[PDB]
């Protein structure tokens, strides 16, 4: 859909890698509601991405 | 007036479009079963012999999901492409 | 700007919270409102008293855009279970929006309605609906007279609304 | 040419948001006006296959 | 009046005229609610003076 194939593919590369999923576990990395409100509020309704 | 009229047409085509994905489907009957139409309607989904802007957008995938339905000849994407390349006083 | 689906998910939650408690009991905002008020200095510094202002207007919005069924609940049951939820609404517009949310000794224009379109709802959706109206605006002599004095300034507003 | 088209006032569907969530508790059989103006816009167009 | 000077200045010097309100009061010129909306309607929230 969205911008280029290869930053699309980079994404899903990383989001599939398994070092990662074990790196989210042990965490206050794991994004709590509250964090992913603030930058839910920090974007705007001008520049969508959706 | 069908140059006039296919403008307008197209208009309404892509700002369903927005609003929706997936290309609204009155224009994909109009392909196969008015083709001339097809033809003075197809002139302004590509009439953008015009700077193409960085970002992808509207008129752009509108484009690009007709190319993917296989649609779209290649002839006139290709004229698309390169007419957009662009004393008494 | 950033937020105005934010807001909307608000809406949303607040409604279902009518409807599950209406299957008298308290709203959890006025306690979140206490805590915050509380939690800024009480010092009279002039950065602290205009941090309590902002907070209070952003307060005076958010109830704006939710339903006037917070104030005054919805459907008074009998008038033994009676001014429940009013009182909390009161407590807040004395102790503070009497400060920083008001001109001339009077409310807003915007809450005065946001209360008053309330007050009806629940009263015309009880029985005795006149008799339990005149109830709390006798109450209100008492207790959040500032009610009464801005529904005086903000009246040739209402008046139509609410006949 | 026209490419697309904008948005305008994610401001005014929550104005109606409001007064309709005021409304719906101020009854609570008899109908809405909603489908009354959806009928009336759709019968206003043309019935055209243009 | 015609002063080349600040625009805010301009504007409620104009407000306060009498002889702009008497013509408010002609009255295809009063703003109804949907000439109101129409205008609304068109602004963004992308930039915007408020």
């Amino acid at each position: 859909h969205l911008p280029s194939a290869d930053w699309q593919r980079a994404a899903l590369s990383l989001w599939t890698h398994r070092t990662f999923r074990e790196v989210l576990k042990e965490e206050d990395v794991h994004l709590t509601y509250q964090d992913w409100l603030h930058l839910e509020l920090e974007i705007q309704p001008e520049a969508d991405a959706l | 007036e069908p140059h006039s009229q296919a403008l307008q047409d197209v208009e309404k085509a892509i700002m369903v479009f927005e609003h929706t994905g997936n290309i609204p489907v009155t224009v994909m009957e109009a392909s196969i079963f008015r083709r001339p139409y097809y033809v003075s309607h197809f002139l302004p989904a590509l009439l953008t012999p015009r700077v193409l802007p960085k970002v992808p957008d509207s008129r752009v995938a509108f484009i690009e999901s007709l190319k993917r339905a296989d649609k779209i000849p290649p002839s006139l994407y290709s004229t698309y492409c390169q007419a957009c390349s662009a004393e008494p006083l | 700007t950033g937020n105005e689906d934010i807001i909307s998910r608000l809406q949303e939650m607040v409604a279902d919270l009518e409807l599950q408690q209406d299957l008298s009991q308290e709203h959890f905002l006025f306690e979140i409102f206490r805590r915050r008020l509380q939690a800024l200095t009480s010092g009279w510094s002039v950065a602290a008293s205009l941090q309590r202002q902002r907070e209070l207007l952003m307060y005076k919005r958010i109830l704006l855009r939710l339903p006037s069924s917070v104030l005054c609940g919805s459907s008074f049951q009998a008038e033994q279970p009676i001014t429940a939820r009013c009182e909390q609404f009161f407590h807040l517009v004395n102790s503070e929006m009497r400060n920083f949310c008001s001109h001339g000794g009077a409310l807003t224009q915007d809450i005065t309605a946001h209360f008053f379109r309330g007050l009806l709802n629940a009263c015309l959706r009880s029985r005795d609906p006149s008799l339990m109206v005149d109830f709390i605006l006798a109450k209100c002599q008492t207790k959040c007279p500032l009610i009464l004095t801005s529904a005086l300034v903000w009246w040739p507003s209402l008046e139509p609304v609410l006949l | 040419l026209v490419f697309g088209g904008r948005t305008g006032n994610e401001d005014i569907i929550s104005r109606l948001q409001e007064m309709v969530a005021d409304l719906e508790l101020q009854q609570d059989s008899q109908e809405h006006f909603l489908f009354e103006i959806f009928r009336r816009r759709l019968q206003a167009l043309t019935s055209g296959w243009s």
